């Protein structure tokens, strides 16, 4: 980037720097693949880390509820209920992405939870307080805190936390990685690097 | 198609496809120029509402930004045509989250009554004319 | 525009100048046609598309009076009573159009309100009241407001408010259109401005 | 003709009778000419009935314009040829009206006493003569 | 001719008559000039008739042309030369579709004992005269 | 578009209006061709297809009643009650074809019942209950309805509903249609679009 | 044909074919022009019915989409051809499914009552015209 | 991909979006290609496994039922409602492809049973019940759980889940599969590789 | 975006972008010719306000700068759209903080009277005029 150095709000001077910069756009994009794609290498991995811990971990809770002896139409987190916790669970991994502080982590994914469960739990047999519960039970799992105490005080439901969050136990890395078809036809080490 | 997909099925299709992602980009900016002037029409609208409530109301500088963290949120809210049925609830929703963010509920009340003179923002800038 | 100095109320005068500019006019219209046309294309979106929501309300409101058990005898509002409340809705987008406060856009669309149930519900089944009701209805619909208080107090209907009144829920863009073939056959961003 | 019609197809007539309506404007021209002289039989006979009122009831420079509102639309209703048992009804709605825009009544019974000697004013002045 | 015909014939039958069907229309522009006073003789004889009834019997502004619908429809089927014996059916026909449309019957039946005075209006205005 | 400013009742400038502007109708029908043309492409299949849909359900209909050991010669409905019974159901989808709501749609179409039965069963073998059951029954083939309750009472028929009406199940789209030849002679498509 | 195959023998179907896929590919490009348009007749007709419902009903935002998932299953079901007499089946198998997904029966009783004013969308849009 | 910013319902967009990567997507299929073969190559073999197995057990329980002295009149399952069946099975294989735990498995190939054994055992012979024991028998084969409770409580047949679900016991491998005349025609194991 | 980022990712950013950057500074010439007008908007406004106070109140040379450093911070919290609601408070802010770079308060209660004369100066030069 910005101006950075006054407001200035007027929304001409917007659109048309937008105008003038779209003929340099075309080309920092161009320039800015060879090191896009390195980093989206090693920052895919830490969504589908934790994409897959949270149905595992869903899994084993919802599974040792039905040994309990419950229904299966007791507790359905089909489709679209699973999109919400993993809504939340997501979140977190990016308050956990930055290197922020543990209740700042918290009252974030706090926030979060209480849109993300104040949307998409109306209308769909699921009480909040169900909802959260389970969302304890994983925090359970993960890092054995259990942090969010809830209310169903108005029309829509409202997280608030408790306790200190940790980050999550992933480490997003710095690397390079080559192909073993780049290791085994090199003749050197410096012609890997190289 | 599915969901269930592995880790290097993901990595090798963006690492494949970053030659038809550049030249698709390319096209993209003649698509751009007309389509942008829905930035002019959302700063427009939401300056010319909040400007006289921040300026008068009497909050500070860097405040302003939390502030329009709300009221951007709402209009995206209400832009992707949702009508007061669920803004009855967005709303003491979102005063939830941004009074734990550290606000003060004496503003909050006021604002949460102040926004609903934020509409709908972005339309669409190509017509087709077949002749 | 006008003169712009002074009244002088003189009929003469008026159609003198009038026939005296008419030799103007003709190109001035040819002029102003490379404005007239784009300021109507982002203009009559408004229009069409408050009609359009007037339509689809009226018919959820009538449809759930209907479900109340009434006949489809009782409320006709078949031509020309749908024709006196888009009168009124198209008055309000009008007085919204321009920058009003929201009181003014509320005696304006109340004035135009008396005039419009004054004239057109003479002899034709309908109460005042009913249509008061049924206006109320709607905006209770687009902005939730409810705000006019009517009378059959003369041979006339009267209609005054008792709340001020939003303005329409609809921008009109400053846009400037260009097709897709106009996108497609170009060869630069600069050569659609230019 | 029907009624429900895009918001695409009216743009599209607008857009493409441009030439044909501005070389219908170059021949409503010739066509003005003798039909305009109905503004002067029109300020005629407002002024000739409105100036003595308004200049000797007392009303001030900037208000006379919200009495020509009033008195114009009644003016209008009647040249669109509609008499006393509508007028009768119309007084008493253009009272609320303009009431409800700031006057003050003990003009309005006096004004609406006084707008029955406003009539019709437009005529036509061309005639076939097919000689 | 028969009457079961594909879409695609029609169809195929508009599209590439356009020429033709334009070059047609250049010429019934000639035909209209002598004919188009037709109009002139049917808003008179309907006019005549009307303005007094509607204007003397206290009807508003907006409703007189749902009025103007059931005297137009009465017109028509006088002017396709259709005398009493169908008259004394379509009156009672016209009363129930424009009282299901929302009028009052206390108009209604003053108003059909009122449409006897409304005749055919459409004559031809180009004679042959071979020398 | 008319004149918009106020009605003028008077018959001759009519006439006279209609001969200044009869020397540019001349030119404006040929500039509105290229938009006429694929507007009709795109809208008499509306009619064609409410038309065979008409033939077929009244054939199923009136067969149904023949296994039922009717004589033929009890339901003749052979070439002017058919153009009767499409009179109705064509302004069903005139009404249908407009963005209307239900019941408006459904008095609508009993006024045009109203008319049509009222002048085309007199004097010919078929009483006016036997023609609205047979309406009740194709209306209880496409939508399931049955709206109509009739009456004799005078010399003519009466036709008014019951139940409010949904549209037609066909909707009239916004096509722009191109020939097989376009599409296999072309290299690219934008030459088909632009 | 029959159906009983290896499972070698489809691989070596799609192995080998991949030349010819992607050649007819290129050509089906060109007709996916002009047949796109059924995608913009499918949201019109399903955002025009089911925006004010989910809008003014009260439900939220993310579960609009399974809303969604059982309108589109419906519209589907409607434009392969099938009227009534498989609708009013269809129609329960469609409600238990979506409950047994989560959803409340308060929902869905109105909902399936809501539902049949969804129609067929997809038509044709490449004609023949031998000339 | 999509915008993954907003909704912006409006279809015009869409198709005008469509229309502008038509000019991209004929290439990314060329290019997709590559990996396209690799992962059809390994992951049609589940399919066609899970046919043969559904093929086998069928004949097998089909088989041991008429060995109970029953006609092959009474049981036909012959093209159609076979169809049915492996329909309910291969939708199985879909939710166990995915990482899903057990009873969103059951219920959602409980949803698939409910839409299927309500379309197409309707006029042909075959109550509901014995399609539900039958598939019950199945189950009983592969993993030996009988999930499913069915009911005709309704004009449609209703499936409903009693007990979670195991996925399908075949894993989809991730391998890049060689001919034998590559194995042979090299010189070096690095060149299989490279 | 996030916000937590290498060290190396930023350097490596800046770069990287140096030929981009620099071809559109070239391009950033073109547009300063017509904006770079506000700097005389400034300095007018600013000048013509503070020459005679400065000039006449009695101050120095070199100490004129530093109040143009209190003048100019308080220009630019005008000219980014912020009115006297928070002015009352950036004021005594402003007293403060250039009291304790050793100016005299018996200079400053004169001088932050005197500052109300002062408003916002930065206007848009380029209008887009699509003929």
């Amino acid at each position: 980037m910005a101006r950075k150095r006054t407001s200035k709000n007027d929304p001409l001077r917007m659109y048309l720097n937008y105008v003038r910069k779209l003929q340099t756009m075309g080309d920092a994009y161009d320039e800015s693949a060879k090191y896009r794609i390195a980093n989206f290498e090693n920052g895919f991995k830490s969504l589908h880390m934790v994409e897959n811990e949270f149905k595992q971990y869903l899994a084993n809770v919802i599974d040792e509820a039905i040994k309990s002896g419950a229904s299966p139409q007791d507790l359905p987190y089909v489709n679209e209920i699973k999109l919400a916790l993993m809504k939340i669970f997501t979140s977190w991994l990016k308050y956990s992405n930055e290197k922020l502080g543990a209740n700042e982590i918290a009252i974030n994914v706090a926030g979060t939870a209480t849109m993300t469960l104040t949307e998409n739990l109306y209308g769909t047999r699921v009480s909040c307080e169900e909802a959260v519960s389970l969302i304890n039970s994983i925090f359970a799992v993960w890092v054995g805190v259990e942090p969010f105490e809830a209310e169903e005080r108005e029309g829509a439901c409202l997280v608030t936390p408790r306790s200190p969050l940790p980050p999550v136990p992933i480490s997003s890395p710095t690397g390079f990685s080559a192909p073993i078809q780049e290791v085994l036809q090199a003749k050197s080490p410096e012609e890997i690097i190289g | 198609r599915r969901t269930g997909i592995t880790t290097e099925d993901a990595i090798t299709k963006y690492s494949v496809k970053a030659k038809t992602e550049q030249t698709a980009y390319k096209n993209a900016t003649k698509d751009m120029v007309v389509q942008a002037q829905n930035i002019m029409n959302f700063y427009s609208v939401v300056n010319q509402a909040l400007i006289p409530w921040l300026n008068a109301h009497g909050v500070g500088g860097n405040l302003r930004i939390l502030y329009r963290q709300l009221a951007n949120e709402y209009v995206k809210v209400l832009n992707t045509k949702q009508s007061g049925e669920v803004i009855k609830r967005l709303k003491i929703a979102l005063r939830h989250k941004y009074w734990l963010r550290g606000l003060d509920e004496a503003m909050l009340d006021e604002f949460m009554d102040y926004i609903d003179s934020l509409k709908s923002t972005t339309t669409n800038y190509i017509i087709f004319n077949m002749q």
